[PDB]
């Protein structure tokens, strides 16, 4: 869970000294960020409905050949589970953007992805084209702030990246 | 290990949930008297070097059996033994208040340190009594109620952090008893 | 049972059976034995009748199992042929009784309510009914089939 | 039947009282709950069918009380259990409105259980179906109104028990 | 009484159905510490064997209404709520 | 594995291979407070499969996870006297086994429900089932594209219904209270061996 | 006798099945160690006839006043209806063994019993001479000490259940004193 | 580690005794239908990879508890720990079903697995139905009764190998009950 | 009409209307041109709420429109639109007169009947009527799109 935090706490720990000026230093940098990333959480709180709908389907607009028989999504269950999967990822970039890190979604979202979807043949191509249509669909001055559009953008590409 | 703003995402992810405006609050209160908190510990840890050594020193004041041919501090060995423990004790009550949770003061300190101190034999009265301490002179720097010292700052209230550190002291006390 | 239904009519007025009803009772019993035997050839042959009811079925009404219907999915189909079946014994045991008693206390009472608190088409239902007699009446003779068919008419007139 | 200012009213009137402090507590509280009493009466009436439909497909719909042999096999029994059901929302939710039990006593569970105890309807299967009907409930209505439904409704599974 | 409301059975004879109950006495539980039925029934008081004291006390309740005055000088053969 | 540059550590690998060095691993270092400096022997009798390992230690040896659904009681047990302590043992492993011996039955519900539609289901395996929409992207099917209006559900094998899924979640909501029950056993087993250890030090007890 | 164990599974009990059961204590004093109480009351439900006729056969052996006329051993009713008794008492305390509680056991045949005797002339001393007899008789079944008789059991210590029956047949022989 | 061929060995030297044609025919026959084991072994190889995706989702597809949050399959990590566990479970089972013994499967996997998944909060219900599926692929890989995918061979009588690896099967389960 | 009603009501019980009515009939005469308004908000804004309550509908429930259905073709779905718009003139009725006596009296007794005589799936219109009810209460405040929807809730249950 690598917040701001846990980051100097735990390389203050390993030489076990006590909390210095530097580990005090980091902490007012999760006082200026976070008074406007967490506008980003309320974003998502109360539009989770709705951007997880507009997403979810996105990856079936561009890979309909999923929707065939004996495929990702053959019967409807495998939509709903697909639906499940979007709102579990959107609730760890919702943990990030509150938490101050990456932690939640590494945790529980990155770890160990890679082999549960390749035995379970599920295409990472699906679940990075829903995260990449929502990370355009956002535009900054409607939805959300400036300092909020960046970060929250941020915590998708990441996942972006670390999914593929 | 955890802080303030993980454990209410630890408690609403076993409810299914986001973060809501409806606990948010209490983060933004929490991030509020971020400067006070921060304010608060500095005071511990300028003063952490004397703390332990006039705890530890209280300690036998009180106590002139823990160092007679047969106590546990009792020889130089042990005595530098005790002196550590003290301070990696005060270390890790500092660490739970710069984090305002205490997950780190439960699974990186007090676990497992029972059966620690019941190998060597190390006692549980003077033990208690030590740590006790360490908290009435840390809620003496929190406030500036040091009679020996005293620190500058802005004015104000800081009964919320010094019942803070004041919780987590006997929650150090519980767990060695 | 016809028997019952005599006794029960002539209890209500407090006389004996008349010579009509004894009548009555006695072509019902020189009867039971084709009675039996068209019971035997329905029971028989269920899996057939259910199979290609169902089929009938689904190519009239495809929304039932369209993707989300209430027979949608291998479960819900499982479960409507399931009714199909149901609802086939109960006419063997209308066909043996001699009169739909059976099928109407079984199955018939509060069949609205039942099927409209579980969020099923009673249409639907219908329809399977009308199906699997169509399929059961082709395995019968001329006089056979008329005698079966007049239990599935009743069913399907309850359960419009 | 008594709501709650009716018992009030009955309590200070037995006494040959007029209503005190206490009363008027007692009077400001119902007061201040009997909006959201009524928001939630309004929203069960609402979604009684799709309530009923849900907690009979959570707690008995494919167990083995529904196949031949149980207890609401027939067509019969299945729709008389539904109407039951039926009839125990509805009182709950007047329960619910009046903020008194009496009604409960009165009208739903004076010689229920030997009703039950005669016919052979089995009590536990009930009362489970009941503690399904008060969670879909409480989820209708959110957290306060939901308390307050499960109030009645746990009354009526300790009267039927 | 206990066994009959903790097996399940209290349903049964609750009925309004005309049954001729062959309640045994605490005596007769007592009795069954001889050696003969105790190999017979110790098994039923282990946790996991509700399935045959079920059917061991439904072997007691008997369909319709037999009198003692019923029964003098008369051979009865029935079918006990057990199916035996 | 640790190469020339790297100091040696406590080697968490999923394979593990022979399973009982997993639990000696975890008895071997436990806690991180404690340390070597006056412990007894430990591994002569779990290497020859005679002292069983308990599993409390294990728990004190492992890596402290933030997902903690059951969360050790360790420190929200009271200090209570060793013979109440034995009681309140007995009472949950009593209860931990009444919860399984219906667990199983509810297991044979399962195996019942799939023997009531077993032929109905080979009948509905060679009929053709055409859908009305829903399949193909030249037909309009409305809101069940996939599905709508936040009916996804919490998991999607809430909104599939059916004999075998209904029993599916009484199997689901008996499971919980089976693995509360029996991860309170284990820090019970660890207070319980503690005082004992606590008496075999030079005291009153 | 057989509702001395809970046995909560129930199916569709509709009074047992969704409602309260005895989970916190009749399952803890089953999972416990019932094995050994079941090993326990079969070691005295297979050897209680001869267990009875051994010790009025001791009790006679002892004292033959009562096998003389004018004693209350004499008579064809005195020596089977004394046999009944011993016999009863032991199925009880062996009931009293099998439920780990010796409530029963006053409540069904120790409640008035000495005040029965005095009204019928019983002796007293004689009786409890008995219930030593078949307490000795019942801890050498129990430790399988027994010199003339034999069962296989699984291997271990049952000394804990050993004590509860001599607990139980002293409560009885005060109880008659 | 043993095979077929070694436990005759031991078992014969614990009578110290020479191997005779007595016993001398029983691996004789191991020896003739060992192309036949051969052919066994190989079936579950070709399909590894899809008997435990078959076997962990049909876990699910039972108990949608699991994946509730808060439960043992739940996240993301928690998954892929699972779907290792199932698979090295198999792995172990051909180990077992190509030996002929069953002592590679005791002491290297099932030796403390148990409280090990007592220990993690492992469900053991789950488990028991996780190995249980994959016994049910396996007794139909075996046999070449499965219904999606059939395989070439010379034609006869395979229960033999079947039934090894059926009882390799619930001695995994017993272990870990 | 609540006057009526209270009118009825202590008719029956051959007295003259007490305090209590008298004093909810003037709280209603008081509140007559809150109604009066909200009446006018949704009565002008018709063609809007009909429209987008038909798409919500046609979007929830494919199988009305889809070939075949009820209202399958251009005459049908002109029908079902043209049923939603007599719902939404009664719901204003109702909003004016202060109960659902109007919405009750016209459209409500027998329309279980009628649809079933029509063979017209009663959820649809359900649907329908919910979908309309979201677009309504969208135009208007929070106070009066509760008061509003109050109506939309009791034709919904009455039509289940
Ligand atoms: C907390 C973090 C968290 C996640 C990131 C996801 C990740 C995740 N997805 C799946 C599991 C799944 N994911 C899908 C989704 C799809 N497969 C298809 O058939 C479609 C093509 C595609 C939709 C995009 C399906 C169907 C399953 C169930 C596995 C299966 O049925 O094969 C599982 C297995 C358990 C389950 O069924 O949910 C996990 C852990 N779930 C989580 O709990
Ligand atoms: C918390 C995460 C979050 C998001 C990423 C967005 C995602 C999003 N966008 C739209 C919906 C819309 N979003 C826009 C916005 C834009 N379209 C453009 O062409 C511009 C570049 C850009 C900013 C002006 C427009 C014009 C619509 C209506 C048309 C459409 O659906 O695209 C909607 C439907 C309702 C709404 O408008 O909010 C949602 C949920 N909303 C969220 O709540
Ligand atoms: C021989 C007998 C002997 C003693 C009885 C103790 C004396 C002593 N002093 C303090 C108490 C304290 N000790 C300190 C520590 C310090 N004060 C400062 O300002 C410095 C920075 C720092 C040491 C250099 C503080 C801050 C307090 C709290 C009261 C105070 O402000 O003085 C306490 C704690 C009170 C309690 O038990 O609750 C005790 C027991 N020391 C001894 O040697
Ligand atoms: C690492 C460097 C660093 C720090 C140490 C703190 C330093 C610090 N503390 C305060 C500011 C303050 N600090 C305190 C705290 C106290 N006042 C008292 O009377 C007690 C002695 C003590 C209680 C613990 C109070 C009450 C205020 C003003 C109110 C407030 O800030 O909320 C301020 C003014 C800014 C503000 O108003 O927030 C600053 C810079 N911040 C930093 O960036
Ligand atoms: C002169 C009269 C006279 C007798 C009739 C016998 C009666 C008798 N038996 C035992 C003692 C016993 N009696 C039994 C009972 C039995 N042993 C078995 O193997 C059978 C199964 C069962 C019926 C025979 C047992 C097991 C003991 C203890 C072992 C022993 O002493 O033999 C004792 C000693 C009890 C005590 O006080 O400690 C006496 C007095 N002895 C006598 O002196
Ligand atoms: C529930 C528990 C329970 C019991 C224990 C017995 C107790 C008991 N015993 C007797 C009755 C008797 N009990 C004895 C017994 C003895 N006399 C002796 O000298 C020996 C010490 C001892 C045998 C070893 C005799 C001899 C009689 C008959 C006395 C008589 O003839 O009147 C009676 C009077 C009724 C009768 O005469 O049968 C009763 C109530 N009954 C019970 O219901
Ligand atoms: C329903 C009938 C029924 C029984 C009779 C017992 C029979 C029984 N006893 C034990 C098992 C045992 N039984 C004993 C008891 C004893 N061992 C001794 O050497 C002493 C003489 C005696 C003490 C009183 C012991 C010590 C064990 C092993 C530990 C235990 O399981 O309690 C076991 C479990 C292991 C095994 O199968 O052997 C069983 C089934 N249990 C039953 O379910
Ligand atoms: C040599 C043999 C051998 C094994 C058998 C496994 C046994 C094993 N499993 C786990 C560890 C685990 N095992 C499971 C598995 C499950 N939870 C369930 O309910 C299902 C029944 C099952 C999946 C099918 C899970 C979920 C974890 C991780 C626990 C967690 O982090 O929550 C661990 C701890 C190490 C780790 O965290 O990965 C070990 C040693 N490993 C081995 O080396
Ligand atoms: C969502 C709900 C859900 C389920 C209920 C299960 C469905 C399921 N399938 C099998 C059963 C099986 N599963 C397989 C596995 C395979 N078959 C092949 O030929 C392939 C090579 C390989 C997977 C690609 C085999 C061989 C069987 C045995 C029956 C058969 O031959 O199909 C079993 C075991 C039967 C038992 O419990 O005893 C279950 C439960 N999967 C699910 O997802
Ligand atoms: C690594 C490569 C390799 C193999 C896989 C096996 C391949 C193999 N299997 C068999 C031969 C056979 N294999 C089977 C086995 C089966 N037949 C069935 O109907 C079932 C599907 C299945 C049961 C498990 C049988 C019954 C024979 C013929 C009889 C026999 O060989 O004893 C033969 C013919 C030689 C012989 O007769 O022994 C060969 C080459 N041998 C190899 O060298
Ligand atoms: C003997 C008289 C009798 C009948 C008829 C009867 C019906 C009955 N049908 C049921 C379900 C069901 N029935 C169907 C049937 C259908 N779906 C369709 O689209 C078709 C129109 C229809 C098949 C022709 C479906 C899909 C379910 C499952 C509904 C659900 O679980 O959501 C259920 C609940 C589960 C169960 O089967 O136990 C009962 C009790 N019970 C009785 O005692
Ligand atoms: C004021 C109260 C009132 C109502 C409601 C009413 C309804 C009514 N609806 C009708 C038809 C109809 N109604 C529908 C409606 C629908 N199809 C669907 O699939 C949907 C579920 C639904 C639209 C939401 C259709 C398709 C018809 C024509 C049926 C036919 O002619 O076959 C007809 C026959 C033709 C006509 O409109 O005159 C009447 C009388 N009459 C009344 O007096």
């Amino acid at each position: 869970m690598k917040s701001v935090i846990t980051t100097v706490v735990s390389a203050a720990d390993a030489a076990g000294r006590f909390p210095s000026n530097s580990d005090l230093e980091s902490i007012q940098g999760n006082i200026q960020r976070s008074a406007a990333r967490l506008e980003a959480a309320e974003k998502l709180a109360g539009n989770h409905e709705a951007v997880v709908k507009e997403a979810g389907d996105a990856c079936f607009a561009k890979y309909a050949y999923l929707k065939n028989p004996g495929e990702a999504g053959e019967n409807q269950e495998k939509i709903n589970k697909c639906y499940r999967d979007v709102d579990h990822y959107m609730r760890l970039v919702n943990y990030c953007l509150v938490v101050g890190g990456t932690g939640p979604l590494d945790e529980w979202g990155i770890a160990g992805a890679r082999e549960v979807y390749r035995t379970l043949n599920l295409p990472t191509s699906a679940y990075v084209a829903s995260i990449a249509y929502t990370r355009d669909r956002l535009c900054v001055p409607r939805d959300m702030s400036a300092q909020a559009g960046v970060e929250f953008s941020a915590y998708l590409d990441y996942l972006i990246n670390a999914l593929s | 290990m955890l802080d303030a703003f993980s454990r209410v995402v630890v408690n609403s992810d076993a409810k299914a949930a986001y973060v809501g405006g409806s606990d948010l609050q209490a983060l933004k209160s929490f991030i509020a008297d971020g400067n006070k908190r921060l304010d608060a510990v500095n005071s511990i840890v300028s003063n952490a070097s004397c703390m332990v050594s006039d705890a530890v020193s209280g300690m036998i004041c009180e106590n002139p059996g823990l160092i007679s041919p047969g106590g546990n501090c009792y020889t130089n060995r042990r005595m530098a033994a005790c002196l550590r423990d003290g301070e990696i004790i005060l270390r890790y009550v500092s660490y739970a208040l710069l984090a305002g949770d205490a997950s780190v003061l439960e699974d990186r300190c007090l676990n497992g340190l029972k059966e620690t101190y019941i190998a060597l034999g190390v006692p549980t009265n003077s033990s208690i009594r030590a740590v006790s301490i360490m908290k009435a002179q840390a809620v003496a720097f929190i406030t500036n109620t040091a009679t020996e010292r005293k620190m500058s700052f802005a004015a104000g209230d800081c009964t919320s952090l010094a019942s803070e550190v004041a919780s987590y002291f006997d929650r150090v006390g519980a767990a060695i008893s | 049972s016809i028997v019952t239904k005599s006794i029960v009519n002539a209890d209500a007025e407090a006389r004996y059976l008349s010579p009509g009803e004894l009548d009555r009772i006695k072509s019902f019993v020189l009867s039971g034995q084709r009675r039996l035997r068209i019971a035997q050839t329905l029971t028989e042959n269920r899996e057939r009748i259910v199979k290609q009811g169902g089929q009938q079925l689904f190519q009239r009404r495809p929304d039932v199992v369209s993707p989300g219907g209430n027979a949608y999915g291998e479960e819900m189909t499982a479960t409507c042929l399931r009714d199909l079946d149901y609802y086939l014994r109960l006419v063997t045991y209308g066909i043996i009784a001699g009169d739909v008693t059976p099928i109407e206390e079984i199955g018939l009472v509060g069949v609205k309510e039942m099927y409209s608190a579980l969020g099923t088409p009673i249409s639907g239902v219908a329809e399977g009914i009308r199906c699997m007699k169509d399929v059961a009446c082709s395995l019968l003779s001329g006089e056979d089939a008329a005698e079966v068919g007049f239990y599935f008419d009743y069913t399907l007139a309850a359960m419009q | 039947m008594q709501d709650a200012i009716t018992s009030v009213i009955n309590a200070a009137d037995v006494q040959g009282k007029y209503l005190d402090a206490n009363s008027v507590e007692k009077l400001r509280g119902y007061f201040q709950t009997g909006e959201l009493r009524v928001r939630a009466a309004a929203t069960i009436a609402a979604n009684a069918a799709t309530i009923i439909k849900e907690a009979v497909a959570k707690s008995l719909l494919y167990s083995d009380i529904t196949r031949p042999g149980g207890n609401m096999y027939t067509t019969r029994r299945y729709a008389a259990c539904i109407r039951d059901l039926d009839y125990y929302l509805r009182y709950a939710t007047y329960g619910m409105l009046a903020g008194d039990p009496s009604i409960l006593d009165e009208r739903v569970l004076n010689g229920l259980k030997e009703t039950y105890n005669s016919l052979g309807v089995p009590i536990g299967a009930t009362i489970q179906a009941i503690q399904a009907m008060k969670e879909v409930t409480g989820s209708l209505v959110g957290s306060d109104a939901g308390k307050e439904m499960g109030l009645y409704f746990d009354y009526i599974c300790s009267g039927l028990s | 009484v206990k066994l009959l409301n903790e097996s399940g059975v209290e349903k049964l004879v609750e009925q309004a159905g005309p049954y001729t109950v062959f309640a045994p006495t605490d005596d007769a539980f007592a009795a069954l510490l001889e050696p003969h039925s105790f190999n017979k029934l110790a098994t039923l008081l282990r946790p996991e064997n509700n399935d045959a004291l079920r059917k061991v006390l439904m072997h007691h309740v008997i369909p319709g209404a037999f009198t003692s005055a019923s029964l003098m000088d008369r051979a009865v053969t029935v079918k006990s709520l057990a199916g035996e | 594995v640790f190469g020339l540059d790297t100091v040696p550590y406590m080697r968490f690998r999923g394979t593990y291979a022979p399973n009982s060095t997993f639990n000696l691993q975890c008895r071997l270092q436990g806690g991180w407070a404690r340390s070597d400096k006056k412990l007894p022997m430990m591994s002569m009798l779990p290497l020859n499969n005679k002292a069983a390992i308990m599993p409390h230690q294990i728990v004190d040896g492992l890596p402290v996870i933030p997902n903690s659904e059951h969360p050790s009681q360790k420190y929200n047990v009271p200090k209570v006297s060793r013979e109440k302590l034995q009681r309140e043992l007995l009472i949950a492993q009593g209860k931990a086994n009444a919860l399984q011996i219906e667990l199983d039955a509810a297991y044979t519900s399962l195996a019942s429900s799939r023997a009531f539609l077993a032929p109905f289901a080979a009948m509905a395996a060679d009929m053709d089932i055409r859908p009305l929409y829903g399949k193909n992207p030249q037909v309009f099917a409305g809101q069940f594209l996939g599905v709508g209006a936040g009916q996804w559900g919490k998991t999607g094998a809430d909104t599939v219904r059916g004999r075998s899924r209904r029993v599916a979640a009484d199997i689901g909501v008996k499971e919980f209270q089976l693995e509360r029950v029996k991860q309170l056993v284990v820090d019970l087993q660890r207070a319980l061996a503690l005082e004992d250890a606590e008496a075999d030090a030079p005291a009153t007890s």
